[PDB]
């Protein structure tokens, strides 16, 4: 269990994906040219999980970059770490998908799907022991959502025994008021429930709410929202990238975090919350469990934690962390299911992220996530009831029964969360 | 002289293995390269240490041991540490992908890719034996490899070595230092499938060891390094009768005769005393009477349970050091005038005694102080049923909801195996209730 | 039949075609299979100029399709602010109720068009109007944790 093949699809997928490579390269001592300028030998111990070793001892990201729109490729290369990507790993079509899930999944997206798979095969065969895959995408557009899910199902057919993990960005009218986004997101959730082992739910609603109400940015931009996303992605991948006592991988996280196959949607959290260009263990435990620090717009105190994983990064007493973790489970006991004993796991990493002396990353599988699913469901139903813009989908080959089926699956998912929230250990 | 082969499975079995063979080398006077200057018979011999160590024509004393793990990180440390030259390079076997804390991967899917290589390498060790008595198997209950691979291995050893004894040293999970939520599942699955293939099993409760490291050794937050050093001292006291001259538990068969009245209730409790911090170099020396009494205090037990709540079916007292036999007799006589020692009416109320007159060895860099006398008590008490009930209750909370079961079913295991394994544990709890 | 052509011209945003068809006798109030009129389609697809042209030529601002949707319900749902204002200026029933018990306020609230919500509130939209499941627009903002919307509805 070593290498991860990362794939980034569509505009949101590529933008969040580029920021991830930039941030984790800085933590690992890697520069935009691909050279290692680090001071700690702990920065190269698990470098092969995300990087390929190349001639001259150069470190090339095991990343594949895909979009139906060509202009995206130019914005990736013009960034700070733009030239670090493999020039052959860019698969870019000619015509975008114009926020149409059907375009991404059935027509324009399906033409460019065998090309992406050729690149996936090449990176996968060059791996000593492939762990699985990591996909970054939005659910609101057409390429990341429609083509992204198609890519997932295709990869799932070729590599069934490997883990499929996604960083999936949920829509919010607060960031993008494009009324077809609940359609796109609902269609994609229907695919994610079946075809991924673990999904990090990154909600644009929560990201906007943090920037506006907590960070005091009255006009938040993509840069501002992506600053919270990059810190979350850095935190949740800490244990895949740094040795530690645990030898953590994607499958060990799946076995321990996911008790029922469909309930694999995680609510990530981060502390401290900070803005661009601008703490003790007890405070960091508190903040990490506060609804205002969650990356999904759900109150954890409205539901129950099935499983939790928390990563404290920086120099601190492990006994103090153990003490505070047990303390948070005592006073907040009614928010944890009592039928899954010892369901809170903690790791401590010596290497902290950039700009912070201490940090804590929270990964929760909470029944409160049904709030996020219900919000999108209510919007999908308001649109679907009036059959607004339905022809834009059915004209691409889609059947109106796929909408009915997607809505039916997502409501069944909400009922399943409610079921375990009301379950008792008797 | 009858040989004993030790098999260490998964991370816990391997790390505990490393700390035991280090200690064995120190007790017998074997150097890290395998040289032993106190051994006059070069290239062979029939001495007691020969039960655990074979000899080459060059005077090298090699452990009769196999280390197996489904991933290579833990065994690679053995390949590069202080005792790298001591083991047979082919004796250290590693796969590429571990069992991901899943009994089914260790037993059915990943485990089958290496089972024949392991068995063929064990046969090479067995072929070099004049009169193999059996195997000592070290493994965790909680890991995917320690649970599933160990079961598959125990099944195959029962077919290929039918007449040979099998003894386990098993690590029982603790919430304080565990890895997975599904450890109760792995623990019940491996117990059910190994029960008929094991003759005697010594469980080591990680919570008991953690508590002793904190209370007696003043170690704030014990690591696996501190736990394994204490565990290896206790495993050394249990195996000393196999590697040195003596009159008690001299062979694997005798551990069954002395400690196992009935085949299924083969889980003896070990108690060890005294455990003193190395920072107290000038401690007062405890008498034979004080250390003997210490054996009946729940705090010094390897498995958390209350023997006052149960009945004894056997009791063996293994002393090491400056111990006069009449002082043992006097301490036992005083201990007999006590209402908390109740034997089952069908067993003699006797205490078997074995004394090795060499003091225990401590490893350089360890946490324990040197002592002039130590005792390890091995007893079969129905109070160990408390350990089984705590694990069964954790299993039941999850299983009622079928939480995590799909991970097992997706690795070639039927859901019916979980209920058959739980039914066997219900029967095992009733076996202890029937004895008393 | 110029009515079927006018329906298609209003959806596609063909301004000159609407003017031609009406001059030749096209039914400004023609309906499709589901009861949608050229004004419903113009309001849905955001053709502001076609909406104003149709209203100056006898289109019923309060026409309902088979599901009880008025052009104002569709304009509030899709988020077309200029069209919502034109429809109210021309007499649209701010509190019209469709077959699901929704008013344009319920649809502007669900879809998060907060500016349209303020406009509907200023023109008399009823905060106590309940849908078929008894929810008002204020209940929708409480149930979804939309603090921005709850603040606006509490004005
Ligand atoms: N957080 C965040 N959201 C983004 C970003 N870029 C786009 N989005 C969101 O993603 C959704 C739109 O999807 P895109 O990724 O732009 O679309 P696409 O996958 O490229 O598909 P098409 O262009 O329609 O073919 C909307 O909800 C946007 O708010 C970004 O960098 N950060
Ligand atoms: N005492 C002690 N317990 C250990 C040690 N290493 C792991 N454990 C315990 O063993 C259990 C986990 O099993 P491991 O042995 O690490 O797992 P494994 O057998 O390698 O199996 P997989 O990693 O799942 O393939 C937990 O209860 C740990 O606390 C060790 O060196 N000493
Ligand atoms: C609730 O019980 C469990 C939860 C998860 C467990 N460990 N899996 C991982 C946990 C991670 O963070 C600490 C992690 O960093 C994100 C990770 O990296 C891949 C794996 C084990 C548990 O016993
Ligand atoms: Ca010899
Ligand atoms: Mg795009
Ligand atoms: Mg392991």
């Amino acid at each position: 269990m070593r290498e991860i093949v990362h794939i980034q699809a569509g505009q949101c997928g590529n933008q969040i994906g580029a920021k991830f490579w930039e941030v984790i390269s800085d933590e690992h001592g890697i520069d935009p040219t691909g050279s290692y300028h680090g001071d700690s030998d702990l920065q190269l111990e698990r470098i092969n999980v995300y990087y390929n070793e190349a001639t001259g001892n150069k470190y090339v990201p095991r990343a594949i970059l895909v979009d139906l729109e060509p202009g995206t490729m130019d914005s990736v290369r013009s960034g700070p770490f733009g030239q670090i990507f493999r020039p052959d790993n860019f698969v870019f079509g000619q015509s975008g998908a114009g926020n149409n899930w059907a375009k991404g999944h059935y027509t324009e997206g399906a033409e460019l799907v065998d090309s992406v798979l050729d690149v996936v095969r090449k990176e996968s065969e060059s791996c000593d022991c492939l762990q699985g895959f990591q996909l970054t995408h939005s659910l609101g557009g057409g390429t990341g959502s429609g083509m992204g899910t198609l890519l997932i199902s295709k990869i799932r057919e070729e590599y069934p025994d490997r883990i499929m993990n996604t960083f999936s960005v949920m829509p919010s009218p607060k960031v993008s008021d494009t009324v077809v986004e609940p359609y796109n997101a609902t269609l994609s959730v229907h695919q994610l429930v079946e075809n991924t082992d673990e999904t990090y739910c990154i909600d644009n609603e929560a990201l906007y709410d943090i920037c506006f109400r907590t960070l005091k940015l009255t006009t938040p931009t993509y840069g501002d929202l992506n600053h919270l996303v990059s810190a979350t992605m850095s935190g949740v991948t800490t244990c895949l990238r740094f040795p530690g006592q645990l030898n953590a991988d994607l499958r060990k996280l799946a076995v321990n975090m996911v008790p029922f196959p469909r309930l694999h949607f995680f609510m990530p959290g981060f502390a401290p919350l900070t803005s661009r260009g601008s703490l003790t263990v007890p405070e960091l435990t508190q903040q990490m469990f506060d609804s205002k620090n969650m990356m999904a717009a759900c109150d954890p105190r409205h539901g129950r934690y099935l499983t939790v994983a928390a990563i404290f990064r920086g120099r601190m007493s492990m006994k103090e962390v153990d003490e505070q973790m047990l303390n948070v489970q005592n006073k907040n006991s009614s928010y944890f299911v009592e039928w899954i004993p010892n369901n809170v796991k903690t790791a401590v990493c010596d290497i902290p992220p950039r700009g912070l002396k201490m940090s804590a990353t929270f990964i929760g599988n909470s029944t409160a996530i049904q709030e996020l699913f219900k919000r999108i469901s209510e919007q999908f139903t308001a649109m679907f009831r009036r059959k607004a813009f339905l022809h834009w989908y059915t004209g691409e080959g889609m059947d109106e029964m796929e909408f009915t089926e997607a809505e039916s699956n997502m409501n069944d998912l909400v009922s399943e969360y409610q079921q375990y929230q009301d379950a008792t250990a008797d | 002289m009858r040989e004993c082969i030790s098999i260490h499975v998964g991370q816990a079995g391997v790390q505990i293995g490393n700390a035991c063979w280090e200690l064995y080398c120190l007790e017998h006077g074997i150097q890290p390269d395998g040289q032993m200057p106190s051994d006059k018979t070069i290239g062979g011999g029939d001495d007691s240490f020969n039960t655990f160590f074979s000899e080459t024509g060059a005077g090298k004393h090699v452990p009769r041991a196999v280390f197996v793990d489904l991933e290579p990180t833990v065994i690679d440390e053995v390949r590069t540490g202080t005792y790298r030259q001591l083991f047979h390079p082919e004796q250290l076997i590693t796969g590429k992908e571990d069992a991901a804390n899943n009994y089914a991967r260790g037993h059915y899917t990943i485990g089958k890719e290496i089972i024949d290589l392991v068995l063929d390498r064990i046969r090479k060790l067995a072929d070099q034996c004049t009169g193999l008595q059996g195997f000592l198997v070290f493994h965790s209950f909680g890991g995917g490899t320690g649970s599933g691979f160990t079961s598959l291995l125990m099944e195959r050893l029962s077919v290929d070595y039918g007449k040979k004894s099998k003894l386990e040293f098993s690590i029982y999970p603790a919430p304080q230092v565990s890895t997975a939520v599904v450890e109760p599942y792995n623990s019940i699955l491996t117990t059910h499938t190994t029960l008929e293939h094991s003759d005697c099993a010594f469980m080591v409760d990680n919570e008991a060891i953690y508590d002793i490291c904190r209370r007696n050794l003043d170690i704030e937050r014990p690591t696996y390094t501190n736990l394994n050093r204490l565990i290896s001292q206790i495993v050394s006291s249990i195996t000393a009768s196999l590697r040195f001259d003596g009159a008690l538990n001299v062979d694997l068969t005798e551990f069954q005769t002395n400690l196992v009245p009935y085949p299924r209730i083969h889980f003896p409790l070990a108690t060890y005393a005294p455990v003193i911090s190395a920072e107290k170099a000038y401690h007062e020396q405890l008498s034979v009477a004080e250390i003997t009494n210490a054996c009946f205090e729940p705090a010094n037990q390897m498995v958390k349970c209350d023997p006052r709540h149960g009945k004894y079916m056997a009791c063996c007292l293994l002393y090491r050091g400056d111990v006069v036999p009449k002082d043992v007799n006097a301490a036992i006589a005083t201990i007999k005038t006590k209402r908390s020692i109740q034997f089952v009416d069908w067993c003699p109320t006797g205490f078997k005694v074995g004394i090795n007159y060499q003091p225990p060895t401590v490893v350089p860099g360890g946490d324990l102080a040197k002592v002039q006398r130590a005792v390890c008590m091995l007893s079969n008490t129905t109070a160990i049923a408390e350990a089984w009930a705590r694990l069964d209750h954790k299993f039941d909370l999850m299983y009622a909801k079928r939480a995590f079961v799909h991970w097992y079913v997706g690795e070639g295991m039927e859901e019916g195996e979980f209920s058959e394994a739980r039914e066997d544990m219900a029967a095992l709890e009733k076996d202890y209730e029937e004895v008393g | 039949d110029l009515g079927k052509k006018l329906l298609e011209a209003a959806r596609a945003g063909q301004d000159d075609e609407v003017r031609i068809l009406m001059a030749n006798g096209a039914d400004v109030n023609a309906t499709d299979a589901s009861g949608l009129t050229p004004l419903h389609l113009a309001a849905t697809y955001g053709h502001l100029e076609i909406v104003e042209v149709l209203l100056k030529h006898g289109a019923d601002v309060n026409a309902i399709d088979i599901m009880g949707s008025t052009p104002l319900h569709l304009a509030a749902l899709i988020g077309h602010l200029e069209i919502v204002e034109v429809l109210l200026k021309h007499g649209a029933d701010v509190n019209a109720v469709d077959t699901w018990g929704d008013t344009p306020l319920h649809l502007a609230a669900i879809m998060g068009h907060l500016e349209i919500v303020e406009v509907l509130l200023k023109h008399g939209a009823d905060v106590n109007a309940q849908d078929k499941f008894g929810k008002t627009a204020f209940d929708i903002s409480i149930d979804n944790g939309n603090e921005d919307l709850a603040e606006i509805l509490q004005k």
